[PDB]
């Protein structure tokens, strides 16, 4: 039991903060397009005005 | 669709290359086929190429310093899966990445408890095996260079594990678990204060079972002063020195007496190199200073015949037959206190202003 | 949808529109970066409490 509880929790500490961080920087990196895309939206929609 | 799949096809073939090498090794059993093999097998090498040159401009101090100015685990172990494979230009690449990826990480440990331990565990200790039928001397002068690196490429293997393995000995801070821990076996419960597991295969297991082999401490002598450095560590950390001496004293009780008796054997052949004779004298010292403080802190009745009995033999045993020798003495003069006299090198007397350029300090 | 209309017919109010909704791109690729820098100064005062 105390082996099996070490075992999950480096899962936890390791591997699931491993694909937290990789989620955390993906999300900048589709924030940044967030406001590539919608500038280039306001540029698109107000062309000619 | 056609910009990612760029590193997800190059992905794909280092998957391939283990289906590939899972189905040869299968099917060497039927196969006259192998001029059909060495495209993908050269594609392969090609592949861990170009990733080991794409981490040679991180394992750079420029691009370390540019930074202090501004899911691994699959890849890792598809890249694992191949430490034994048939090619060793193959399986050294395998190991020499993971080396790499280590310094990056310290995590290789848990990346590797995380997937499947055992069939990770028994490729490294499949290279590990020492196999005396691999052997046909260096003392030709007429060093080919073809067949030269194929001999290079399989015995950098061995070499290379041993100093993963020593990477992750000399970046300890105390208590923690590494990939150096992992490979010698010890408590999956990341558990470094409780024993090994007797009669297992670790590398521990083959790195004391190659350094009682006389023939593999002639034939590797700083290969067993590596391995001897990787027993005196696991002696001398304060946790695991317990668990490591007490293994020493339950499975290799005569470990202070036969490798005494190798390594001072393979320093009286004459004719050996100074590069040689630095080895073995560097592994005798730490095989001293591990009986050392196992004499300070387990002193045993096979200690005590040991000392009595070898190092110092009182006279009046020499008459009892009921069951030049290792003494004190005769291991001081296996030293040589001749010391060499170092000739300062005319290159200092030639560029003067860069003396300090041209030493590194080992440290 | 973008990135397939046509470049014609463009005015001064579009080309400083052009030059300014872009500027807001570059403010959080400029910030973005010193949120980077400043946590690669706090890391290290955490680190160098810690030795």
């Amino acid at each position: 039991a105390l082996k099996r509880m070490r075992d999950l929790e480096n899962h936890l500490n390791f591997h699931i903060h491993t694909q937290l961080e990789m989620m955390r920087k993906k999300q900048i990196e589709l924030i940044q397009r967030y406001i590539e895309v919608w500038s280039n939206l306001e540029i698109y929609q107000s062309k000619g005005k | 669709q056609s910009k990612k799949t760029t590193l997800e096809n190059i992905i794909k073939i280092i998957d391939y290359s283990n289906d590939q090498s899972i189905l040869i090794q299968q099917q060497i059993q039927q196969q006259q086929q192998q001029q059909q093999q060495g495209y993908n097998q050269d594609s392969s090498r090609v592949i861990l190429n170009l990733v080991f040159q794409q981490l040679q401009q991180q394992d750079n101090d420029d691009f370390n310093l540019l930074v202090l100015k501004c899911d691994y685990s699959r890849p890792i172990v598809s890249i694992a899966k191949l430490i034994d494979h048939e090619l060793p230009a193959i399986s050294l690449r395998a190991i020499r990445l993971i080396y790499s990826f280590e310094c990056y990480t310290h995590q290789i440990s848990t990346v590797f408890l995380d997937s499947d331990p055992n069939l990770i565990l028994s490729k490294f200790i499949k290279m590990m095996e020492f196999n005396e039928s691999n052997f046909e001397d260096f003392s030709g002068t007429n060093y080919d260079q073809t067949i030269s690196f194929i001999r290079y490429a399989s015995n950098s293997v061995q070499w290379t594990i041993a100093q993963l393995i020593m990477l992750c000995l000399s970046n300890i801070s105390s208590g923690r678990y590494t990939l150096a821990h992992f490979l010698l076996g010890c408590s999956s419960n990341l558990d470094l204060s409780k024993d090994f597991i007797p009669n297992s295969k670790s590398c521990l297991t083959l790195i004391i079972k190659n350094v009682m082999n006389s023939q593999f401490v002639e034939r590797y002598p700083h290969l067993v002063d590596c391995y001897h450095e990787i027993i005196w560590k696991m002696s001398s950390d304060p946790i695991t020195w317990k668990p490591m001496i007490k293994y020493i004293q339950e499975e290799f009780p005569n470990y202070y007496h036969d490798s005494l008796l190798i390594l001072r054997n393979a320093i009286t052949i004459n004719g050996s190199s100074e590069r040689r004779t630095e080895a073995l004298i560097s592994s005798m010292s730490w095989v001293f200073k591990t009986c050392s403080i196992s004499i300070q802190n387990s002193y045993s009745i096979e200690m005590k015949q040991f000392l009595t009995r070898l190092i110092f033999p009182s006279l009046m045993n020499l008459n009892q037959p009921s069951m030049s020798p290792i003494n004190i003495l005769s291991l001081y003069n296996t030293i040589e206190f001749q010391l060499p006299e170092i000739n300062r090198p005319r290159i200092f007397s030639m560029y003067p202003n860069l003396i300090e350029y041209f030493t590194t300090n080992i440290n | 949808k973008i990135k397939s209309s046509p470049k014609d017919n463009e005015t001064t109010a579009d080309l400083e529109r052009e030059r300014i909704y872009s500027l807001a791109t570059k403010i959080d690729d400029d910030i973005i970066k010193v949120e980077n820098k400043l946590l690669g100064v706090v890391n290290k005062i955490n680190q160098n409490q810690v030795k």
